[PDB]
């Protein structure tokens, strides 16, 4: 459950990303794939080599979803019902993998936005990604 | 843990640039803020009521420096993390009864701090090597649970 | 996130608990304290002896809060604001402990309600207790 | 190694009354239903679309017996769980890459199944003794991660 401050922190921090959405998303994916090799087993049909156009384009998809989640932070289950059916019903992703990606997203933001990544904002961002993760791993339809 | 020679070089190079006075304190600090339940283990550390209070807390900075020094010892003895952290494991497990999950959280928090401090120099391969190290350290501390 | 079926299962099962609320709540607590003695450190000034009146009193408090949560399953954060200001703000309970109590609650339900504890209702109750745990462990004020 | 003499006695006494042909299937089945992401590891097992399909799946019940047989092997060697589950640990960790947390979840699902069958007979001291069992089994199974 996010506080009003959490929501403010998340919007401000993610608003700084802006045009770097695809880059940061792709970087976060590469970080997850390299740091935690077992996450690659969910992408067997993917080109997962470094510099992959496939990973690059998919990073953009993940970033845009996050941006949409920020926009509907008060209405996540309905707004993310689409991605939930994919990740929970079809893909059946282990929730631990969402923790890994969330961590790699935090690392990416810390690396690119040091002024934004304060302890409080760090906390809010972590809760936000944890929230998105819970929705995408829950079968609620 | 198992690092490639290229990974060991990159880890050592980055670690030699680490501000040993602050990085540890910021790591322990962010742990106490992002995961507030961890504050229960540090009642005698005075004021932890606000994020600013936690980061600025001298006892948090001091203790965080000891945490960082433990990671330094781990890096210097990667072939024997279990024996290196035997004393600390007995403390964190048998005495403090810290949940092993919290060990992993702190290791990952440290990774965030390193990324925060070094920016683009903390590349994904560099992170990958450090994830091996923190996993090994956290596993070494929970060794008395095994 | 709970499905309509999840909400249906929880209400039907916890409704069957009825007046056995204080009994099951106390038993669940006693199972926690005994199976996981570290949880007792959260109750330093409690009489945690077997069958103590304080524990049975506390069990009824837990049970009634759960009954309240069931009635406000669509609006947990608001209904549980006070319980989230003394579990998350002052007691700062480690979320692992909520998994322990939630488990002991399931064990208690399974022990007393064999015909009600179907695999489907099992799964729904777990999600419900996880939701309650998330809300009580989060700082949204 | 843990387990007190009295805990060993309570575990042995109850296990002799356990249906080795059903409890395993019930445990694995409920694991797949309560934590649906676990179904991904059993893709060749056929119909897992609904709870009724899972619990009635012949392969799930069959594999459940195997799982329960391993638990039985554990209870006969309570002071050597890590050697008992050595081979299984390699399978689940190095080959299947099953996250350790799932080991703990199955253990607790088993505990619920035991409570569901024995009811009032599954007293708090009995549960407490079995909690150490399933934790020791989960740890032994994750040995290759340590
Ligand atoms: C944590 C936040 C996450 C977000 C916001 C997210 C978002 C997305 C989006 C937007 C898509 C494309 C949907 C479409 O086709 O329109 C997608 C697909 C996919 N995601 Fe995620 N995801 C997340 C976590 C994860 C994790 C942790 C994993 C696995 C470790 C994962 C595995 C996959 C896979 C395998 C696909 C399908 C790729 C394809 O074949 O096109 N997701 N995700
Ligand atoms: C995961 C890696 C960790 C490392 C490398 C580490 C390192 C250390 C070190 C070097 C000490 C000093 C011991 C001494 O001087 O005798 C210490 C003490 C301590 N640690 Fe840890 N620690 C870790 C995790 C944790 C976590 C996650 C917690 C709590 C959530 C924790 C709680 C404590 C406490 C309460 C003390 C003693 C404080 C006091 O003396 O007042 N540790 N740790
Ligand atoms: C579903 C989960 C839980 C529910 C519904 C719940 C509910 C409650 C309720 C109703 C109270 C009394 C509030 C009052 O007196 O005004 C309370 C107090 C308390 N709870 Fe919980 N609780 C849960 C989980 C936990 C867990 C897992 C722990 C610790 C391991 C815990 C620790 C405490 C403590 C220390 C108090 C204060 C008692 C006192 O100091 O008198 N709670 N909780
Ligand atoms: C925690 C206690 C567990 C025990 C005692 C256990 C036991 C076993 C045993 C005895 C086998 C047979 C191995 C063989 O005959 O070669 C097996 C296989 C297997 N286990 Fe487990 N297991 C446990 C947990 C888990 C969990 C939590 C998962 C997944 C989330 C899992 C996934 C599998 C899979 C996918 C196989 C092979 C299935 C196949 O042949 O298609 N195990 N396990
Ligand atoms: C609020 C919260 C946390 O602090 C951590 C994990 C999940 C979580 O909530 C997830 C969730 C479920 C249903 C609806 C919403 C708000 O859209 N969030
Ligand atoms: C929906 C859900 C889960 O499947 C598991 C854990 C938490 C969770 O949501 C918790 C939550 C947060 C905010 C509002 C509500 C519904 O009142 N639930």
């Amino acid at each position: 459950v996010l506080s009003p401050a959490d929501k403010t922190n998340v919007k401000a921090a993610w608003g700084k990303v802006g045009a770097h959405a695809g880059e940061y998303g792709a970087e976060a994916l590469e970080r997850m794939f390299l740091s935690f090799p077992t996450t690659k087993t969910y992408f067997p049909h993917f080109d997962l080599s470094h510099g992959s156009a496939q990973v690059k384009g998919h990073g953009k998809k993940v970033a845009d979803a996050l941006t949409n989640a920020v926009a509907h932070v008060d209405d996540m289950p309905n707004a993310l019902s689409a991605l939930s059916d994919l990740h929970a019903h079809k893909l059946r992703v282990d929730p631990v993998n969402f923790k890994l990606l969330s961590h790699c997203l935090l690392v990416t933001l810390a690396a690119h936005l040091p002024a934004e990544f304060t302890p409080a904002v760090h906390a809010s961002l972590d809760k936000f990604l944890a929230s998105v993760s819970t929705v995408l791993t829950s079968k609620y339809r | 843990v198992h690092l490639t020679p290229e990974e060991k070089s990159a880890v050592t190079a980055l670690w030699g640039k680490v501000n040993v006075d602050e990085v540890g304190g910021e790591a322990l600090g962010r742990l106490l803020v992002v995961y507030p339940w961890t504050q229960r283990f540090f009642e005698s550390f005075g004021d932890l009521s606000t994020p600013d209070a936690v980061m600025g807390n001298p006892k948090v900075k001091a203790h965080g420096k000891k945490v960082l020094g433990a990671f330094s010892d781990g890096l210097a003895h990667l072939d024997n993390l279990k024996g290196t952290f035997a004393t600390l494991s007995e403390l964190h497990c048998d005495k403090l009864h810290v949940d092993p999950e919290n060990f992993r959280l702190l290791g990952n928090v440290l990774v965030c701090v390193l990324a925060h401090h070094f920016g683009k120099e903390f590349t994904p391969p560099v992170q990958a090597a450090y994830q091996k190290v923190v996993a090994g350290v956290a596993n070494a501390l929970a060794h008395k649970y095994h």
